RNA sequence: AUACAGUGAAACUGCGAAGCUCAUUAAAUCAGUUAUCGUUUAUUUGAUAGUUACAUGGUAUAACUGUGGUAAUUCUAGAGCUAAUACAUGCAAUCUCGACCCUUUGGAAGAGAUGUAUUUAUUAGGAUGAUUCAUAAUAACUUUUCGAAUCGCAUGGCCUUGUGCUGGCGAUGGUUCAUUCAAAUUUCUGCCCUAUCAACUUUCGAUGGUAGGAUAGUGGCCUACCAUGGUUUCAACGGGUAACGGAGAGGGAGCCUGAGAAACG
């Protein structure tokens, strides 16, 4: 990824758009080493809005300066928010970085704080964008083939691997119910359908 | 009650506005104990006395001293006046001695000059003061 | 009221008599 | 007031 | 300070004056300097089996002294009232109560004696994820005690587990040893107790010669009931 | 003035007396940090390019970085506890006596004491990953067998010392691990049997 | 023009300095970290700096601090900080009366008035209320002394003895300024009026009205200047306006507005630098030099963090800021005049630096003022220029608006 | 130079006393801290024994807590309104315990819409007048209940009823 | 001893460094005593933390090798190594209500619950005479603390023979509470002559209240506002004294370490 950065012209590569999107899912990556080099990938590529805000966005990577970061940059009616037009650019870098930062396990307190920050931003955004965060978390996991049948499980899908992607996208649902409560969007695709296929594969499981 | 700067109140005493469960605002009191009986005025006062010994901060432990006063001029504390002979050998004679002790004073009594009070230490409370004013008589 | 400073003493203060000597030339304008 | 302190010199014999 | 002068000595120690230009200095510990008697005077100053400190020292380094069962290697440990002291190799047991002179008595016990000590409840309270425990007062702190237990009762602590196995409660009637003042030493049985809220309650005590004496409630130790003590006495 | 030249590549150090004052003064008013080229430096060192990093002064007094002078100044350094020293200026000027110079670039020419000389290293790893790095090891590979071993010849005795390796994973250190995790485990075990036996106690009681 | 930070903060505003230390060791490997150059050795204080002067002899610094509240005195020669001194309050203001450090006055914030000499603090005096600013007179041998109070404390050096304190009419005295050639003293009041006093008798000689036909919002006189030639005085508007005035007239020449709304102060006359005719004004956010006569903009000095005071070196282009962060920002401006005596060589490195740079020559109004002042319609037109909270706006036309307005 | 010794004052009976010693260590006073609105910056100091004492030399955010919504909230300080002790402090913008400080009402707001789902069950929504009059500005006036000065922290509760109505009047 | 293994210079870590000489002071020194529900406390003693890992990095250098400056120091710069209990980073469980009353110890469907530290707000409230005390809970906060990447000796018990699993005795560490050693304030008492010493205190707080700053904390200890007080002819205040019957390390000022110092550093 490093290499990549480098790049002179990433833009003129001989894939860019496939390549960028790929950039946005490491960007969306838990381990915060693979967000800074994807980060600077797609800093590579020449975007004026991107390139106003980039201290900022990488701060919020800093560990040390998320915390303050959030208060300062992503808060509502603040000075240092990002600008009405440059928020179709810099909002889906945004969630990708705070959904990777909510992909971080709760081990400690400090990360235990941390998810709660990340969460507690969620109000400051705009409903449509609050919409696209509930879709990434729900992207990952495959429930389409379940409702377009007469809802049957496969038994392919129903790993403990699947039953862990299903416990991450719960937990994110319940937390930013909490937070938003009855400002919450709900959305049959992005929340309400994958929500309903998790209890159905966790009544699978069990008795299967 | 508000007859100062800032506002009076008892720390950590939370009157919910919201709820209005009862008229009265929420009163802390506690007994000074020694079988010694809190006046009611404090019970059912409106004073704030972070000093006094049933709603304030102050717990009576030590000495217990009695005293006529003889000052009470000064806000919520008094100037009492403990008499003694003390004993001369050489004479074999006693002679008048006076100390004069500064006590604090709780709104909830009432003190004039001359009358017999009873006073319990307490921690620093000024320069001169280490008693509170605890019954009057 | 006097003390703490609040109100003003105009008697000599001995430290600092004399810490800093006149310029006799004056203002240079006339 | 009492002190209700031990003292040695009382239970310490002085018969010399 | 570091240096004590044997003038400047505890008076209870028994301690000869002229013997040098220094005493021990008991380190800390379980019981109060004052009211302490370290290792190096008990064992050479009382039982004579060391003749200078640096026997004392090879003996504990031999690890053939223990303190309420647990080996201690420091000179200047400081053993208290009711500290249970076993020597091994000799085979004996002994606990430490004051006289009626007020000074530290060697008194032998039994094995059975010695598997045991009595402790005054200096406090009860509850601690930390709401453990109630008892502090008594050798330093002792003791959780889940028994309900009834309360300050100014005696625990018969088992050395071995560190465990309650019975208390007795502060009553009339009840046997009392005295740790303080000119009656140091003094065994009786309660008569009354003389309360004086924020001043130091009062204990009458009756002897079995039927004189009775005041005491400061801080100086009284419930050791059993009358014509049964927990503890053999000298 | 002296000139103490450094080739840290193969290890290297000598130094050259200049005479002439053009060397000198060609060396003159720049800085440490700064670098000149060789060829003005000389015909055997065309081609070079010396980085200035550091000297000493007529008097003894060396160079410090950060400071702009060409004199000296008293400085309040530390070797918490700071003493007010003198040291000369970054700015190199004719009172200086020798002037130390590290060699960025080898020119044309081998300087017969530093190019064409090395000096090797004086210690080797000593702990596990180190030596792994040193060696390119891989996981499964074990750093024993690695381990870099030294000659000593007393007399007619000799034998081979290598160093005692540090954060090595041992039986010993997973015995202790294992031990600590149990230990926990019996005190959290303990804990709970004496809370069910007040709880029993209480409900007795009652 | 071209403007070279010497030293200071090289971060932004939003990022904390002292992480920035704490990720500074770890990126320590960085080349250009050993090749920094440092005028001067131990030149930031711990928290903060109050205020900065430099002393009439040229060859001595002085500063004051937040925690432990204390005075620093650099030398120039050494380059160094000569000695810190704590004190028992920070200071609000300070002066140096000798040519060189040895007698400083130093007015803290509790309001006692402190004076230091060559060993130590030689003497503390309590004023009767609280302090905003301090000025002595040589001829008088006069330490003049604003407060909160309307009286205008007068304390004699010679004597050692509080004297009768001048009465203002206002109540309270933000800044008070002497002239040299004239005596001429001024006052700076709460209300927009400027009490104009003589020293030689006790007397009111005038009291000028400032008037502001652009904003008739209230403010307050926070700083004041007497040029050197005598007949020219400056003043500093809370609202955030500089007025320079001839005395000899009751109008102002030109009013020339900083832009952001915050309050000047301090302005400085660069008489000495050459081509007289040009000043600099201090807000919190900018300091700016602009065209004495016909207020043309000549260069900008902006640090990241807010300025408490700022200070220039006589004869030559360096400025010293007093600022918020830990280090003391100082500027060096090449076209203004040359570099000082003590550091001959700074003008050999000026590549090296960072060059720093349009926010000096253009006004900026606030979200609530557009709307107030009839300017959404410019909004989104090249007249409006958004500049994060608020849009710039050229400075005629702002004027001409708020008369509309 | 700060001491806290009480033999430099005059006795009860109102004597001169004497210097008896130096000053000591062990009643020691340091030099106030002037907490002021700002970016954040915090001095620790090395006290008594092991523990450490943290000077807010500059803080901007705090946490404040909605008594009567039982909730808390990080909050920006806007400014000093009102101070009990002195008026100067108001005039500097100086933060210490028991001053009134404006704070933005965004976060407070953002929580009433949620968890009521009404625009700032109608019967549990209602709150005081003035209140309500104090988010429709944008600002809440506040109560600093903590230190900075010695914790660092600049924690505190918005103001209701009568303290509310008192700081009104005061104001 | 093919990682080292005995002893061990140097160096990094860890612990501890806490007699003299001058002046003088009347119960402000000192002795006895009370309180700390008003505090800090190294150490000792007893309790106390289930919330890449078959072991991470130099983001690291000393000692050491080698090149030199200087009249020169416990003066020095340049270049090259290498370690930790130094410096940073960091990781498939238990307990309740328990239908079925299936079996009546018992299993058990399902539903739940689950660190510590700082600050603020709120709810409940065994110990003491007395508490907003102990303790618990909720919502957040934090330049969010800690919750063994350590060492010596021994090599047992198992088997699923892999050096597979599981282990004994100590040391050095670490959060909180209590105890101990201390320290700081504090209640009351305590033999000179004195009026030819009658007024003293607010004399940059004198006496008290509110709020804040600071302290390890109480407190005019300090600051803003408010009241004009406090001691005394029963001797305040001042003066004299066989009141040896508290200060500093060349002189004043400022700062630094530690549990403890305004340090004989
Ligand atoms: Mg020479
Ligand atoms: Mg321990
Ligand atoms: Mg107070």
């Amino acid at each position: 990824l490093k290499t990549l950065s480098k790049f002179k012209n990433i833009k003129n590569v001989y894939s860019a758009t496939e390549l960028h999107d790929h950039l946005m899912v490491l960007l969306g990556s838990r381990n915060t080493d693979v967000q800074k080099l994807a980060l600077d990938a797609l800093l590579a590529y020449k975007n004026p809005t991107l390139n106003k805000y980039r201290d900022n966005l990488k701060n919020l990577l800093d560990d040390t300066l998320f915390k303050d970061e959030i208060t300062t940059f992503l808060t509502e009616n603040g000075s240092q928010s990002i600008k009405a037009e440059d928020e179709k650019v810099v909002m889906p870098y945004v969630l990708r970085i705070f959904f990777g930062r909510a992909q971080v396990p709760p081990t400690s307190g400090q990360k235990r704080s941390r998810k709660i920050a990340v969460i507690s931003v969620l109000p400051n955004f705009k409903k449509p964008y609050i919409n696209d965060f509930l879709s990434l978390a729900s992207e990952r996991l495959d429930y389409n083939y379940f409702f377009g049948n007469s809802h049957q499980i496969n038994s392919s899908k129903a790993t403990l691997k699947t039953i862990r992607r299903m416990t991450g996208f719960v937990n994110i649902v319940n937390s930013t119910l909490s937070v938003l409560r009855t400002n919450f969007p709900l959305h049959t695709n992005s929340v309400l359908q994958p929500l309903i296929y998790s209890i159905a594969m966790a009544y699978y499981v069990l008795d299967t | 009650v508000q007859s100062e700067r800032a506002f009076q109140k008892q720390p950590h005493i939370f009157n919910n506005p919201k709820v209005k469960t009862s008229k009265r605002t929420k009163r802390w009191y506690k007994n000074a104990g020694l079988g010694f009986k809190t006046p009611k005025t404090a019970i059912e006062g409106s004073y704030i006395d972070k000093k006094c010994p049933f709603t304030g901060l102050v717990s009576i432990r030590g000495k217990i001293l009695t005293g006529t006063v003889v000052s009470t001029k000064m806000h919520r504390t008094i100037v009492i006046r403990r008499a003694y002979l003390h004993y001369i050998p050489k004479y074999n004679r006693y002679e008048k001695r006076h100390k004069n002790v500064p006590v604090h004073v709780s709104p909830a009594f009432r003190v004039q000059v001359g009358d017999i009070v009873t006073v319990g230490q307490c921690r620093p409370i000024s320069k001169t003061v280490r008693f509170n004013v605890v019954k009057v008589s | 009221k006097a003390s703490k400073g609040r109100k003003l003493n105009y008697s000599v203060q001995d430290p600092i008599a004399n810490y800093e000597a006149p310029i006799t030339s004056g203002y240079k304008w006339s | 007031h009492f002190e209700d302190r031990f003292d040695a010199r009382e239970h310490k014999d002085r018969s010399n | 300070k570091k240096h004590l002068k044997r003038l400047a000595a505890p008076h209870h120690w028994l301690l000869d004056k002229l013997s040098g230009c220094y005493a021990p200095r008991p380190s800390a510990g379980p019981h109060k300097l004052r009211e302490s008697l370290p290792l190096i005077v008990f064992l050479r100053n009382r039982l004579k089996y060391a003749l200078n400190g640096r026997e004392v020292k090879a003996i504990l380094m031999q690890r053939h002294v223990k303190v309420d069962g647990k080996v201690r290697t420091d000179t200047t440990y400081p053993a208290g009232f009711m500290d249970v002291i076993t020597l091994d190799a000799t085979n004996e047991n002994f606990r430490l109560v004051y006289d009626v002179k007020g000074r530290f008595a060697v008194h032998r016990i039994t094995d059975e004696e010695a598997s045991y000590k009595l402790g005054k409840v200096k406090k009860v309270q509850l601690g930390k994820k709401g453990v109630p425990y008892v502090v008594t007062h050798d330093g002792r702190t003791i959780r889940y005690p028994d309900p009834n237990i309360k300050v100014n009762d005696t625990v018969k602590i088992d050395l071995a587990s560190g465990k309650i196995t019975d208390f007795i409660k502060f009553d009339a009637g009840k046997l009392v040893y005295v740790t303080g003042g000119r009656n140091l030493g003094r065994i009786g049985t309660i008569v009354h107790k003389e309360r004086h809220d924020g001043g130091f309650d009062l204990v009458h005590i009756k002897d079995s010669l039927d004189n009775t004496f005041v005491t400061r409630l801080n100086n009284v130790f419930v050791i059993g009931e009358q014509g049964k003590p927990y503890i053999s006495l000298p | 003035m002296k000139l103490n030249i450094s080739y840290p590549v193969n290890g290297s150090q000598k130094t050259f007396e200049i005479d002439d004052e053009h060397r000198i003064r060609v060396f003159f008013d720049k800085r440490i940090g700064q670098e000149v080229d060789g060829e003005a430096v000389g015909d055997e060192f065309k081609g070079y390019v010396f980085k200035i990093s550091g000297g000493n002064d007529k008097q003894g007094f060396p160079m410090k970085q950060g400071v702009l002078l060409p004199t000296r100044i008293k400085l309040l350094l530390t070797k918490g506890e700071r003493k007010r020293k003198s040291v000369r200026g970054a700015i190199v000027g004719p009172d200086l006596a020798v002037l130390a110079l590290v060699i960025v670039k080898k020119g044309e020419q081998e300087l017969e004491g530093l190019t064409d000389t090395t000096v090797p290293k004086r210690l080797g790893p000593k702990r596990a990953n180190n030596i792994r790095k040193f060696f390119g090891l891989s996981k499964e590979d074990d750093v024993r067998d690695f381990v870099i071993r030294r000659e000593v010849t007393k007399g007619e005795k000799t034998y081979t010392k290598a160093p005692k390796i540090q954060r090595l994973v041992t039986p010993q250190r997973l015995q202790r691990k294992r031990h600590q995790r149990a230990l926990k485990v019996r005190n959290a075990q303990a804990q709970r049997e004496a809370a069910a036996e007040y709880a029993q106690l209480l409900a007795k009681r009652l | 023009v071209s403007v070279y930070q010497v030293s200071g903060t090289n971060v932004s505003r939003s990022l904390p300095d002292w992480i920035a230390k704490k990720r500074k060791r770890q990126l320590k490997n960085d080349l250009e970290y050993q090749n920094r150059v440092e005028l001067i050795q131990d030149f930031e204080f711990s928290e903060a700096s109050n205020k900065i002067k430099v002393s009439r002899d040229g060859q001595y610094c002085m500063a004051t601090g937040t925690y432990k509240p204390q005075i620093h005195v650099y030398d120039f020669a050494n380059l160094s900080l000569k000695f810190d001194r704590h004190t028992d309050a920070e200071n609000v203001d300070f002066t140096i009366l000798s040519d060189d450090w040895t007698k400083s006055v130093h007015l803290q914030n509790d309001r006692s008035i402190q004076f230091q000499n060559k060993g130590g603090l030689h003497y503390t005096t309590r004023i009767p209320k609280f302090g905003r600013s301090l000025v002595y007179n040589k001829v008088n041998c006069d330490l003049y002394v604003g407060a909160s109070g309307n009286e205008l404390y007068r304390l004699n050096l010679e004597k050692g003895r509080f004297l009768n304190p001048f009465k203002l009419d206002t109540e309270g005295v933000n800044h008070v300024s002497i002239n040299e050639v004239n005596g001429l003293l001024a006052a700076g009041t709460e209300t927009n009026v400027v009490e104009f006093w003589d020293p030689r008798s006790r007397s009111r000689v005038s009291k000028l009205y400032l008037e502001n036909n652009i904003d008739n919002r209230p403010f307050q006189v926070t700083t004041t200047s007497f040029r050197n030639d005598g007949l020219t005085f400056a003043c500093g508007t809370s609202n955030g306006y500089s007025y320079i005035y001839d005395l000899r007239t009751s109008e102002p020449s030109i009013i020339k507005d900083q832009g952001y709304g915050f309050d000047i102060k301090k302005i400085i006359w660069l008489d000495n630098v050459g081509t007289e005719n040009k000043i600099v004004t201090c807000d919190k956010r900018i300091a700016k030099i602009w065209d004495r006569l016909d207020g043309k903009a000549y260069a900008s000095m902006e640090p990241s963090v807010d300025i408490n005071d700022i200070e220039h070196v006589p004869g030559t282009g360096m400025f010293f800021t007093a600022n918020e962060s830990i280090p003391m920002h100082t500027y060096y401006i090449p076209s203004l005049g040359p570099s000082p005596r003590w550091c001959s060589f700074l003008d050999s490195i000026t590549e090296e630096l960072e060059e720093k740079p349009v926010y000096s020559n253009y006004r900026f109004i606030t979200r609530d003022d557009v709307k107030k002042l009839n300017l959404t319609h410019l909004v989104g037109s090249r007249v409006l220029r958004a500049y994060m909270h608020g849009f710039f706006i050229n400075t005629e036309l702002y004027d001409k608006v708020s008369l509309i307005a | 130079g700060i001491s806290r010794d009480s033999r430099h004052k005059r006795s009860a009976t109102g004597a001169k006393r004497a210097q008896f010693r130096k000053k000591r260590k062990f009643e020691l006073g340091r030099q106030p801290a002037n907490t002021k609105i700002g970016a954040k910056r915090i001095h620790s100091v090395r006290t008594r024994g092991g523990n450490k004492k943290y000077r807010a030399l500059r803080i901007e955010t705090g946490n404040f807590s909605w008594a009567s919504e039982g909730i808390s909230k990080k909050t920006r300080i806007a400014g000093v309104v009102y101070h009990p002790s002195n008026n100067e402090l108001v005039r500097t913008n100086t933060l210490t315990k028991a001053a009134i400080v404006q704070i933005d009402a965004t976060p407070f707001r953002q929580w009433f819409e949620a968890h009521y789902g009404q625009t700032l069950r109608a019967a549990s929504a209602k709150i005081e007048s003035s209140v309500e009059s104090q988010f429709s500005a944008g600002r809440l006036y506040a109560c600093i209940s903590s230190r900075p000065g010695q914790s660092g922290r600049c924690d505190g509760y918005i103001l209701e009823g009568e303290e509310l109505a008192f700081y009104l009047r005061r104001l």
